[PDB]
RNA sequence: CGCUUCUCGGCCUUUUGGCUAAGAUCAAGUGUAGUAUCUGUUCUUAUCAGUUUAAUAUCUGAUGUCCUCGAGGACA
RNA sequence: AUGAUGUCAUACUUAUCCUGUC
């Protein structure tokens, strides 16, 4: 139960398979 | 402008000291005209960051493995 | 293979002193030592 | 001197034109090219004062208002006994600042 | 301008890392050559601990290969996506893969070319 | 079409002056009589360096300034640290400063005509040839002897030294006063 | 303004967590229809920047003299102002070299 | 004689009282000559001749034939 | 372990110099 130091302040999968299943509808 | 240069040098020459100060590096140091010199690579510095740049070329601690076997002959 | 430092050193260079024992010298600066050296002077007083 | 390295001086023969020195050179010396310790006057040569040629400076080459002299310790290294210092040439100086 | 020499890259990583990060007036208060937004962007795209400036892989290659024809343009968004994450090596990569792998009427008459 | 060094040494009547690099001028024989002359100085060692004789002094830190005591005891050293420790005025005195710089004036150290500066210039502070029978002060003070130096008490026994032969000192064959035991 | 630029940061990394588009077979619908409807206009492409046009100087004096007017009105200042008034007095020195800039930007820089 | 806890002392860390919009911001030098100091990169070449140097250094020129991968083998 | 040539910043000096024109 120790406060440790506190310097900081200044003083999911990020893929979708639509985007590339639409991208390739557009090329099509 | 001026003696804000001379604030900005100042202010940079204790940032170069804290960072002499942090790394611990024992081949900086300093002349009497308000420049650095090298120990270890035997040459100079013109300013502040020409000190904290030699540690690429001229690598002088590399050299000291010779000195190392000669103090001591163990590994 | 430091070349070109021993190059500006003065490294491979023919020299000899005959005075220090007919010995053999790699440089000019190292014959112009040796020709007054302990050596040469040890060689000198036994030869008289 | 200090403001050109690569001007060369006239060293002709002396003559009896005395030298001036501009507005904007006054009070510099020839040789020694200082502010202090005036002790001889500067003399021209004959060629280099005639006609539109006379009454101009001998450093500046502007306009002469008042007569240039040469430092006491030019004189005294013997610095001034030589020919006459008239700056011919003009390398390296306002050149490009006529541009700007 | 922005020449980013050696000297002056020691004294903006010495900067970030005795003054801050989120104090960008402060580092650009120590160099007298750029402005704080250069110098965030320096620290950012080359003076950044976490970014990857060497051992380009296959498999980093085949995720590139496999995202620059789903998504054309905003190269920024798949910076940190493939994880090279600088805004620059993405395209330099990119350019290096295309230069090495370079070296009514009309139904009417489809709608015939199958029945011909 | 060159001379040798050995024919150009047994041909010269002052032999010890000679270089290795004076074979290869134009005239030896003037050379030679230009540096045998009476008070005639050498050239300096820079002629076959190459640290143009001021890149050896790399790693060496000296002090800052060594003033003299004509500055010293103006008081002017200790108002100048004092004010830039209040910066990081005095006013003591005027007459003090022109006694000090007229009738308290140190004559400095000079040097000879030939006495030229060296590379180091630092490490050989050699000074004649302090020999047998004459020593320093302080030396004194560690051998500890109110005012012979103890050892020529053997002088006596094992007798006179072969290294100078020459040699007296005091009360043995030299029948001495202050520091100076022997000549 | 902190509120709705975090608003932007959750729907921008929703955008791209989800992949969640805009429905590609109505996208693909879309892009048909607009590409018949440009061909029954029959629109010409537009080309490229002409190298040596004389529309080039005409057309980089004034957009130059629409930017220098807005950033620029009546005395004031920054430092990034300050650049902007200065790289814009330099392309009103040397017209020509700044239209090789922004062709060589236009055609390369895609960041 | 050994062991556990508790107390007292000789002592070897760090250590600003808050919140508002990170509290709000910027940070100019011109040219002619010239020097210095950093960094990076190149010569295991063998011999001779000449140029060149204080001496080096440097620069400039070349020597048998066949096969194999400067080296090895064979022949004259 | 100096030195060598070399592309490239950085400091320093010259009391360097800003209305010059046909």
């Amino acid at each position: 139960w120790k406060i440790p130091p506190c310097i900081s302040n200044w003083k999911t999968v990020h893929i979708n398979e639509n985007f590339a299943k639409l991208a390739e509808a557009l090329y099509i | 402008s001026s003696e804000s240069n001379r604030d900005r040098r100042e202010r940079l020459r204790q940032l170069a000291l804290e960072t002499i100060d942090i790394n611990k590096d024992p081949y900086f140091m300093k002349n009497h005209l308000g420049s650095y010199e090298c120990k270890l690579c035997l040459t100079l510095h013109n300013n502040e960051g020409s000190y904290l740049a030699h540690t690429q070329g001229k690598k002088h601690q590399t050299n000291l493995a010779r000195r190392a076997a000669k103090e001591a002959k163990e590994a | 293979i430091p070349y070109w430092l021993y190059k500006l050193h003065g490294l491979n260079i023919n020299y000899n002193c005959e005075i220090c024992g007919n010995y053999t010298y790699r440089g000019p600066k190292a014959f112009q030592r040796h020709f007054a050296e302990w050596r040469h002077a040890h060689g000198m007083r036994c030869l008289g | 001197a200090k403001h050109h390295p690569d001007l060369i001086f006239c060293r002709k023969q002396a003559g009896v034109a005395i030298g001036r020195l501009c507005e904007k050179c006054d009070g510099k010396c020839v040789i020694c090219d200082s502010y202090v310790r005036p002790c001889t006057l500067v003399r021209i040569c004959d060629e280099c004062n005639y006609g539109s040629y006379q009454g101009r400076c001998v450093i500046c080459g502007g306009p002469g208002v008042s007569d240039a002299y040469y430092c006491k310790e030019c004189t005294i290294q013997e610095k001034d006994r030589d020919g006459c210092p008239k700056i011919v040439n003009l390398g390296s100086s306002k050149t490009d600042l006529f541009y700007e | 301008g922005g020449v980013w020499r050696n000297t002056e890259d020691e004294i903006l990583k010495a900067a970030v890392m005795k003054y801050g990060k989120n104090q960008w007036s402060r580092i650009a208060s120590l160099l007298h050559r750029k402005s704080a937004k250069q110098c965030k962007a320096r620290w950012y795209e080359w003076l950044d601990p976490s970014i990857k400036k060497t051992e380009w892989s296959r498999e980093e290659e085949e995720k590139l290969l496999h995202l620059a024809k789903l998504m054309p343009t905003q190269w920024r968004t798949i910076a940190p996506i493939i994880g090279r994450t600088a805004a620059q090596c993405l395209e330099h990569y990119e350019f290096l893969l295309d230069k090495a792998a370079q070296r009514d009427e009309l139904e009417m008459l489809s709608e015939a070319r199958a029945r011909l | 079409n060159r001379f040798t060094v050995a024919e150009l040494k047994q041909l010269v009547a002052r032999p010890d002056v000679v270089e290795m690099h004076d074979v290869t001028a134009q005239d030896p024989k003037l050379l030679v009589h230009l540096k045998a002359t009476r008070n005639s100085v050498p050239v300096p060692r820079h002629w076959c360096f190459k640290r143009k004789y001021l890149q050896g002094k790399r790693g060496i830190e000296k002090p800052p300034f060594e003033l003299p005591d004509f500055i010293k005891r103006t008081g002017i050293q200790e108002m100048r640290e004092a004010l830039q420790e209040k910066e990081e005025k005095i006013d003591i005195d005027y007459q003090k400063l022109h006694d000090a710089f007229f009738k308290w004036q140190t004559k400095p150290k000079l040097t000879i005509h030939g006495d030229l500066y060296y590379e180091g210039k630092e490490f050989e502070t050699r000074l004649k040839e302090k020999k047998p029978g004459d020593l320093s002060d302080e030396l004194r003070i560690s051998l500890g002897m109110p005012v012979p130096p103890p050892w020529l008490i053997a002088m006596q026994r094992y007798g006179p030294p072969p290294s100078y032969p020459n040699l007296k000192i005091p009360g043995l064959n030299s029948p001495l006063y202050g520091d100076v035991f022997g000549t | 303004t902190r509120l709705y630029l975090k608003a932007e940061q959750e729907r921008q990394h929703n955008y791209l967590k989800d992949g969640p588009y805009i429905t590609a077979e109505e996208a693909v619908a879309v892009y048909t229809t607009t590409v018949h409807w440009l061909e029954s206009r029959r629109f010409s492409p537009i080309p490229f920047p002409p190298l040596s046009y004389k529309h080039d100087t005409k057309l980089l004096i004034l957009a130059l003299e629409r930017l220098k007017e807005a950033y620029s009105v009546k005395s004031r200042l920054n430092q990034s102002q300050r650049e902007e008034l200065g790289l814009i007095e330099q392309a009103y020195d040397n017209p020509h070299e700044a239209l090789s800039r922004i062709k060589r930007h236009l055609l390369t820089q895609r960041a």
